[PDB]
């Protein structure tokens, strides 16, 4: 449901995720590196399915977050995949793929994969 | 890298 | 080049990706699956990097689609990630992840991955 | 599902 | 270190791990599924890598388990990647990849991706 | 064909692979590296699934590479999980995980994720 | 699949 | 890395 992925999110790495989800399946919002001061953050859009199944199920959604912003560039994107889980211990459970620019020879190892889980801390 | 934990 | 990420892909499997590249890293479009269909279109978002280096280095992006449009609801998503090559051949590489809404139960198995190099022929 | 082929 | 590894594992789905690491960096075993019996166990082996780096880096390993045995056929293999982390507590992090075998047309969702994290229990 | 599998493969990069299949679901042989070299053989072990089934699929395979040898140790193990299909034009279609031995502070960047198709030519 | 867990 | 194409 909207609400419950609208609000701040943090992960296992400490890192801050900001987000609203919007009724027609539409999500925006900040991402923030862990701890790290202000300029840490990078903008973030993604897509929910605003009407998952009755049941126990998640509903699947994911984003993307280029890290590039006006103080860092990192030539790089990452995109979570993943479910929301409500409750009164909402959680997020993702695996993200981080894709770096790279020349041809080294394309092969352009792609990092990993899992983070984000717990909701305020709406 | 922005995704990773603060440095050492 | 920059936005000659803007225009109309295909892949292999032949899904129709449509977007615009936006000059500050927003990527916005339509993605559209078998047959070509009508309605067989759902939405995308997604980001590049709008200063990609100087090294004849690709330029990283990603998307999502959330596969339900007003006619289908398949409850999952889809992200993809890779990178931008563009010159005579200009071709999109991708490496994506497909979450499935499940139940606690059949969380482990909610996850499909793949690769697909979509081009403009 | 609506990412792969045709069933044709 | 090859004594760390061999032992008996547990990940948290509750499938267990039977594994000898023996000196030349190979990997043997059997697997078992989550509860459900004594021929619930499938044929493993591996490779790791039998002299990792001094310093608190863990130790990479590798193992493939086909699932058939004589009992069942699930027509799919199943290979988890990552590292083991000694100390009181060792651990096995993995990402694994399980390909199903599938005709030309559905060969693009053959593939499921995911990951587990094994706790030692005995030697 | 079953032991169709045993062999010597390429993949795009130029590594090669020389496998056995055994009855029983065994895989063994010798992964080596760029150049051709020496001793850029590498063991590597793996299981397939001897008895596929009969709907034209593909066989589930996949093996694993620690990338040490008696002459270098990049800290590092692959394994490759996929499905072998003969015929003509036989292959072996991957994605793979590379895992890097790091510290508690790396390991959120540990491993690399690829996909890779092997044939006889 | 006896990768899964115990069944319902 | 071994796995890689020559660095040639």
């Amino acid at each position: 449901a909207e609400a419950g992925i609208t609000g701040t999110w943090y992960n296992q790495l400490g890192s801050t995720f900001i987000v609203t989800a919007g009724a027609d399946g539409a999500l925006t919002g900040t991402y923030e590196s862990a701890v790290g001061n202000a300029e840490s953050r990078y903008v973030l859009t993604g897509r929910y399915d605003s009407a998952p199944a009755t049941d126990g199920s998640g509903t699947a959604l994911g984003w993307t977050v280029a890290w590039k912003n006006n103080y860092r560039n990192a030539h790089s994107a990452t995109t979570w995949s993943g479910q929301y889980v409500g409750g009164a211990e909402a959680r997020i459970n993702t695996q993200w793929l981080l894709t770096s620019g790279t020349t041809e020879a080294n394309a092969w190892k352009s792609t990092l994969v990993g899992h983070d889980t984000f717990t909701k801390v305020k709406p | 890298h922005p995704q990773g934990p603060p440095c050492k």
